[PDB]
């Protein structure tokens, strides 16, 4: 969807082309959802070793 | 960024290989 967003700004979307492109803000918070899927997994495989 | 996102498919396609070789080892278990 960033590949969607970058290509469509290269289209200059039909009348809404911004001089922004300031991403998110919850999409930056969506990036923290990935590491909180990773920090959840490192402790539950830590219980798996024993 | 556009040259770098098509190469994610060989990453995730390898990630699908990570379980299929592992799950048959559970059949080896």
């Amino acid at each position: 969807y960033t590949q969607v967003f970058q290509v469509t700004v290269s289209l200059g979307p039909e009348d809404w082309r911004p001089h922004s492109w300031d991403y998110g803000w919850s999409f930056c918070l969506a990036w923290g959802s990935f590491t909180c899927c990773m920090a959840a997994s490192v402790t539950t495989l830590n219980s798996y070793t024993k | 960024l556009s040259n770098v996102a098509g190469v994610f498919y060989i990453l995730v396609g390898g990630l699908g290989l990570a379980m299929l070789v592992a799950l048959i080892e559970f059949c080896y278990k």
